[PDB]
RNA sequence: UACAGUGAAACUGCGAAGGCUCAUUAAAUCAGUUAUCGUUUAUUUGAUAGUUCCAUGGUAUAACUGUGGUAAUUCUAGAGCUAAUACAUGCUAAUCUCGACCCUUUGGAAGAGAUGUAUUUAUUAGAUCAAUGUCUUCGGACUCUUUGAUGAAAUAACUUUUCGAAUCGCAUGGCCUUGUGCUGGCGAUGGUUCAUUCAAAUUUCUGCCCUAUCAACUUUCGAUGGUAGGAUAGUGGCCUACCAUGGUUUCAACGGGUAACGGGGAAUAAGGGUUCGAUUCCGGAGAGGGAGCCUGAGAAACGG
């Protein structure tokens, strides 16, 4: 019909194909090396916490680095944080082993329905399977 | 009037079960204040801000056209013989728009005489009200929103025209 | 062509092209019509968007009541349900419109409660 | 509730300011506050961008304008003097607000899309862009799109850009806010899906809106320049 | 208080003559001064008093506007006026030059001046001015030096007051007195007098019947001296001359003309000026150029030379003979000028009217037969009849083919002047045979086979009217000449004549077909036709454009063919045109 | 010894500029979108004011004083003055063109036409020619050819008619009219109109329930349309006279629901929670209850 603008459409969404196991394997047979801290800088509280996870340690660059980027400490808003951070300190400690995280082995999400398996290139046509391989 | 809008009264489907709104400002649906004869007296209302609105109620000064010259001369109003929007405007003999209204036209008159010289290449359905005095004009301005009583008068097409009917 | 009362006559007979590819028909130009509400002439303004389509039911005057189908592919039940619109129009003086008669008509300055447009072509 | 144009991150606090009356529109202005202070990072908070709207460095559109919520939208020549900081300010390939930077030389001027010529009052020539540059005088010809040329110091139609074939055009609008190119087609309908259409790297073909359009050049010769990578 | 004042000059006409008259009494002698200045001159005023003597007439012309009827006129009136136009002139001359309070009495004397005047143009008959002599001395005072001052396409205080005075019977006792028509014919007869010239000789033609009429030898003088302002002001009529009243000049030509005729000289120019509304342009009116004819034989029956007087006349009759418009009547107009221009060749013009102009029966086809044989050699008259029984006529049509077939062979019997009327001839045919002409196009088909008398033979094979084989032998004898610009063009445009895209017979593509070929075959020719080829093709665009879009598209498209075949035998020309046919053929694709 | 710093009570400029409870509205709510030459628009922003006859305009009234009433309120009665950016009356240079004449370059004197804005009435300005060429008569009649252009608000009046600076600052500054004689360079606010922004209301289109034991609906708040009047910010059957019998639907009209405390992309997404999980609004009102008025760029006012 006619034109209407849309984010959603042209938006960095990224998130819905990222899964640990492919992440995991491309960092595995990545050969570039992958920047991990000093051996104890990583632990948390005393401990206390995990050692941390690496969504975590990734989140925790981001904050520091916007922090570093822009001069600004952040808040106490409490029915974010009365969400999010206990949730996260929960699931944490419920899942996450030694720093490294198992529940993506214990959650259903089919890794072949949206991670594998092209969907614009399916290649519906004998011709254009030909023609891709070759 | 009470509103402006097609809520209320249905659309060409005749649905039912309204029970919509209650009134807003702007469907202000004023009340009608029809302009009749006596001496000038005009209400100021007031809408949108600083809009005042001149609503005609008894202004006599007609201000009307020689049509044929466009020469807008200042008289005076006698009463309606034809405007059949409503059949009582008539007999109440109101004053508002696309009226024709008789007038005693001496200002006309003494135009005519002032750049002609002759008293009395134009219509004798015109040269029998010239010697009578008593014109046919119809108000094209309106009393209700421009707050005046401005129109032309009637020669010849046009009078036969209103003649004809009445 | 003079019914009804109240000094039937031209608004300032005065013409006017309306154009944007409809083309005025010269009879509507310089005619005897009163030419009140054509888009050629007129009072009105046209502007807006143009619909295209067939008719149905011409039975008063200054009534054109059009049909309008669309072509969409659905789906939802993988298939099509055939498109039917209705809407009033006003008269022009160019052809007058039995049933069928596609005309092409477009968005301008509201006449009666429903209806926006007014003909400017026909075939 | 924060557009999309700004680049406001989600990091940013809880309410987003609502740029004032000005010259341009609501969804096609960014403010000076969101400017300055999370956008090239002048100012760090509202109360040292008010500090330096007073202490009065800016020269948007050549004069001061001192206002946090003042809408400087499209190709509003941004020039502030301390280090000569020059910007003129269009649309990157997602319909953000890119900001490439210009010389003294790109800052004398500008250019502004046509929205009506009429006749108003006294039989003079009329001519209003988007930001309401009502410039006296040009040639009869200044058609619907057209495009003019503002001094920066007088208002005077200094160049005349046309909106017709073969010149290189704009488009704010559509699912396509901000591309470049400008040759596959001329479709002009009547009103609606009426355009001229837009090519790529290789030489897609888009679908825009009219009034959503402006012409910047020609192909091949822009003096308005564009940023690389 | 200004829109005040209107209102107060308004309703000022209530009230009766009497309080009109007591008011403008009152009015007057607030700044009248007439024991001072109502005998010679104004002896004492001031700024002040200047300025009371200017309101004055400023409220006398607001009271003109508003009483134009009688305005309240009165002798007291008229000298306050008149004291107060000479108080005004007597300080704006005397006083020195500070140009201050010196523009404010020279604006209030032209405003004053306009006061007064308003009250000969609004009272004019109806004042009846008995006591003019002072007013008439102060007025040459004031306007003696108004030669060419006041003469401009604008000026218009004493031109307009000068009018009043003129436009009336017995309004000129004060154009009798001393003089007018002086000033009057000075600017009308100035070297680059201007558009109100026409206006100025408007007023002299208005005032010259009143000099007729009026029981004064002075009067009498004064029509002398109008006729020698009309004989002395004839290139003022012409230059002035640019805008569409040519019938005013036709008029007062004719009213000069029956007042008097003096002289050869006076009827050269008034035979060359009657002449130029019929040899400068074709913008005049249907009875402004039919009197205008009629007074050029008027005067030309009056005092006319031998030679070059009827060819001015004979010119002028060639020229609307064969134009032979208004039902006659202009036609009537050229015999009349025919039979007067007085010469052998004039009878020969007379006769070939008379025998041939006998009221819409077979008086022309007597004449015809009666032409072809008794032809004469003056022959100016003659080709006109004979070229306009040859146009779009009703009766005649093969005795003017006939009548043109012996005019070719008295060509190939004087053979070069006889040749020479041959190349009008041509230019003539080629006009009439691009037209809409059945009769008249096939008759100028049959003066080019005269005029070519295989050629001859593929015409006489193609004047057949049959038209299927026989415009395919014309295909067929046009591609054997094939294996000439206008000549080419007149047999490719009588093909389109005879072929022009009228729906009611078929074969028409086959006939495009001819057509086509036949420009091809010009087309062959990139040295002498290539105009030829620009000027058939672009006339095939053109029919392109003009409502048809189905013949001359494939015209055009064998149109191509040629300049395809010329460009591949090229393997410079003027290709900026070509891209824009190509950009107008791109303009029509997606439209 | 006509004003002088704190300073109890008043007006002004601004402020409060956005929140409870109850019955359950199915693309009519809502969203995206076209338009408004159909329209209201404070603010932002850009432009944009020439009609003067024989040394600066009058009282009414607060605060202030004084006498009092009432059980008594930001309840009141007489009497007295006093000034306003309060009422409301009146003071204001000669400047724009066509240029009879020229004396040649420093070129402009004579005559003539002049000169705003707002409210509503009418005629109206809004078919020509120039070359690169048909004939070349090495001259021209030239728009049918090749293209190119002004181009298919000036006038005659109404009106209790607005104003042409009583704002402030930077700057002693120029010229001898023998003194504030002429002041004069500059900037912001003024101010009519138009545009723009924002906002408001109407407008075409687009958007997941089952639906025929809901098949006929709509003239029983006019049903559908014209013409005209009203009033509206205006168009508009939005109300009124007269006139036509309309208009939709089986291609699903109109009509009936829940998990319409749930839904409509309304939207944050959170790197694994696979419909839990972020946000706009349930519908519309009400300030004891209906009724009637007023205010304002915006209100049928949360606070008249």
């Amino acid at each position: 019909f006619e034109d209407r603008f849309d984010a959603r459409e042209h938006k960095d969404r990224s998130n819905k194909s990222r899964m640990q196991a492919m992440e995991e394997y491309i960092r595995e047979s990545s050969d570039q090396p992958d920047w991990s801290a000093s051996i104890g800088a990583d632990i948390v509280n005393h401990g206390r916490g995990g050692i941390k996870s690496l969504r975590d340690t990734e989140k925790e660059r981001r904050v520091t680095s916007f922090e570093e980027d822009n001069f600004t400490r952040l808040n106490i808003t409490n029915k974010a944080e009365k969400r999010k951070q206990k949730q996260r300190e929960r699931n944490a400690r419920m899942n996450v082993i030694g720093g490294e995280d198992f529940g993506i082995f214990s959650s259903k999400r089919k890794l072949e329905d949206s991670t594998s398996r092209r969907g614009a290139k399916k290649t519906r046509s004998a011709w254009d399977r030909a023609q891709r391989r070759l | 009037g009470i509103s402006r809008d097609s809520r209320h009264k249905r659309s060409a489907t005749g649905a039912k079960r309204a029970q919509f709104r209650k009134k807003r400002k702007f469907e202000l649906g004023r009340q009608p204040a029809n302009t009749k004869i006596g001496a000038k007296r005009i209400h100021s209302v007031r809408t949108r801000g600083g809009n005042k609105k001149y609503r005609a109620l008894r202004i006599e000064t007609g201000n009307f056209s020689w049509a044929s010259e466009g020469i807008s001369k200042k008289t005076r109003i006698a009463g309606v013989v034809y405007h059949p929007s409503n059949n009582e405007l008539v007999r109440t003999n109101t004053l508002t728009k696309a009226a024709i209204v008789q007038i005693d036209a001496t200002p006309f008159r003494q135009w005519f005489e002032a750049h002609y010289g002759q008293t009395l290449k134009i219509e004798s359905s015109v040269e029998s009200q010239f010697s009578a005095g008593r014109l046919y004009a119809c108000i094209s301005s309106r009393p209700g929103q421009s707050g005046r009583c401005d129109g032309y008068i009637l020669e010849g097409e046009e009078l036969a025209f209103y003649l004809r009917r009445l | 062509q003079s019914e009804r009362a109240f000094q039937k006559q031209p608004h300032i007979r005065w013409y006017k092209n309306a154009g944007l590819g409809f083309k005025t028909p010269k009879t509507a130009i310089e005619g005897s019509y009163i030419d009140k509400k054509c888009p050629f002439t007129g009072l009105v303004s046209i502007r807006g968007k143009i619909l295209t389509g067939t008719v149905v039911s011409t039975k008063m005057h200054r009534t054109i009541v059009i049909r309008r189908a669309y072509l969409h592919y659905i789906p939802k039940y993988n298939r099509y349900e055939k498109r039917h619109k209705n809407v009033p129009v006003h008269v022009s003086p160019a052809f007058r419109v039995q049933v069928g008669d596609i005309v092409t008509v477009g968005q301008c300055r509201p006449i009666s409660k429903t209806v926006r447009f007014n003909v400017v072509k026909v075939s | 509730a924060a557009p999309h144009h700004w680049l406001l991150d989600k990091l940013s606090g809880c309410y987003a300011p609502r740029p004032s009356a000005g010259p341009h529109k609501l969804r096609e202005s960014l403010p000076l506050i969101v400017f300055l202070r999370n956008r090239l990072k002048y100012a760090l908070n509202g109360r040292e961008v008010k500090a330096i709207l007073m202490q009065r460095h800016v020269k948007v559109d050549g004069k001061v304008r001192t206002d946090t919520t003042y809408p400087a939208g499209f190709m509003d020549v941004i020039t502030l003097d301390a280090t000569n900081e020059n910007f003129r300010l269009v649309y990157d390939v997602k319909g953000r607000f890119a900001v490439h930077r210009i010389t003294d030389e790109e800052a004398s001027y500008k250019l502004g899309k046509v929205k009506k010529v009429q006749l108003g009052k006294k039989g003079v020539p009329y001519v209003v862009t988007h930001d309401g540059r009502t410039i006296r005088y040009p040639d009869p010809n200044i058609k619907v799109n057209d495009t003019v040329k503002i001094d920066l110091a007088s208002g005077k139609i200094t160049d005349f850009i046309k909106f017709d074939a073969g010149k290189l055009v704009y488009v704010t609008g559509g699912r396509n806010l901000g591309r470049i190119g400008t040759i596959v087609h001329k479709e002009r309908h009547d009103g609606g899906f009426d355009l001229v259409h837009i090519k790529d790297s290789l030489d897609n073909t888009f679908v825009t809106r009219l009034n959503n359009v402006f012409v910047i050049g020609e192909q091949g010769k822009p003096y308005i320049s564009l940023p690389k990578g | 208080n200004g829109s005040q004042s209107i209102k107060a000059e308004d309703e000022k006409v209530v009230m009766p003559y009497v309080l009109r008259i007591f008011f403008g009494r009152a009015q007057v002698p607030p700044t009248s001064g007439q024991k001072r200045s109502r005998k010679i001159a104004v002896i004492s005023v001031l700024p002040n008093f200047k300025k009371p003597y200017i309101n004055d007439f400023l409220s006398l012309a607001s009271e003109r506007l508003d009483y134009n009827y009688f305005f309240g006129n009165s002798h007291q009136i008229n000298s306050s006026k008149a004291t107060l136009k000479t108080i005004r002139r007597m300080t704006g001359f005397v006083n020195i030059v500070n140009s201050t309070l010196s523009v404010l009495r020279t604006n209030f004397p032209l405003h004053t001046n306009s006061v007064l005047q308003p009250l000969i143009y609004s009272i004019a008959m109806a004042y009846y001015v008995l006591d003019t002599e002072s007013t008439e001395e102060v007025h040459l005072r004031k306007m003696a030096s108004n030669l060419r001052q006041q003469g401009l396409k604008c000026l218009s205080s004493v031109f307009e007051f000068v009018g009043n005075t003129f436009d009336w019977s017995t309004s000129m006792e004060d154009i009798y007195a001393v003089v007018v028509k002086p000033r009057i014919s000075h600017f009308s007869d100035e070297n680059l007098q201007q558009p109100s010239s026409l206006l100025r000789l408007f007023l002299y033609w208005a005032h010259n019947p009143s000099l007729y009429q009026f029981l004064y030898y002075d009067e009498f003088a004064t029509a002398t001296a109008l006729m020698d302002t009309i004989s002395n002001q004839h290139v003022k009529e012409a230059v002035i001359g640019p805008i569409i009243e040519a019938a005013d000049s036709i008029i007062r030509n004719p009213v000069n003309d029956d007042h008097y005729v003096d002289l050869v000289t006076l009827i050269c120019t008034s035979c060359l000026k009657i002449l130029p509304s019929l040899y400068v342009k074709l913008s005049d009116s249907n009875s402004i150029s039919t009197f205008l004819n009629l007074l050029v034989s008027i005067t030309e029956m009056g005092f006319i030379q031998d030679d070059h007087v009827r060819s001015r006349l004979i010119s002028s009759l060639i020229s609307i003979l064969k134009g032979k418009l208004k039902k006659l009547q202009e036609n009537d107009t050229q015999k009349i000028l025919k039979i007067l221009k007085l010469i052998v060749f004039n009878y020969n013009c007379s006769w070939s009217d008379i025998e041939e102009l006998y009221t819409t029966i077979s008086s022309l086809f007597k004449t015809f037969d009666e032409r072809n044989l008794r032809v004469s050699l003056t022959e100016l008259f003659i080709e006109l009849g004979r070229k306009v029984p040859e146009l779009e006529s009703i009766s005649k049509l093969v005795a003017d083919l006939n009548s043109y077939s012996s005019s070719r062979m008295h060509e190939y019997d004087f053979p070069d002047f006889i040749n020479e009327k041959p190349n009008l001839n041509e230019a003539s045919k080629s006009i009439s045979m691009l037209k809409d002409i059945l009769l008249p196009n096939i008759r100028i088909g049959l003066r080019d086979s005269l005029e070519e008398v295989v050629l001859s033979y593929m015409v006489k094979n193609t004047k057949y009217f049959t038209d299927f084989e026989d415009m395919a032998i014309l295909l067929y004898n046009g591609d054997e000449e094939a294996d000439r610009r206008q000549r080419a063009i007149k047999r490719l445009g009588e093909h389109a004549h005879q072929l022009k895209d009228n729906s009611i017979s078929h074969y028409l593509i086959p006939m495009i077909e001819h057509y086509v070929f036949s420009d091809d075959e010009r087309y062959r020719n990139i040295g002498n036709e290539t105009q030829i080829a620009i000027g058939g093709l672009a006339q095939h665009m053109s029919w392109n454009q003009y409502k048809a879009l189905l013949r001359r598209y494939i015209s055009m498209l064998k149109t191509k063919p040629n300049q395809m075949k010329q460009a591949v035998q090229l393997i410079t020309l003027r290709i900026v045109r070509d891209g824009a046919e190509s950009k107008l053929t791109l303009s029509k694709f997606p439209s």
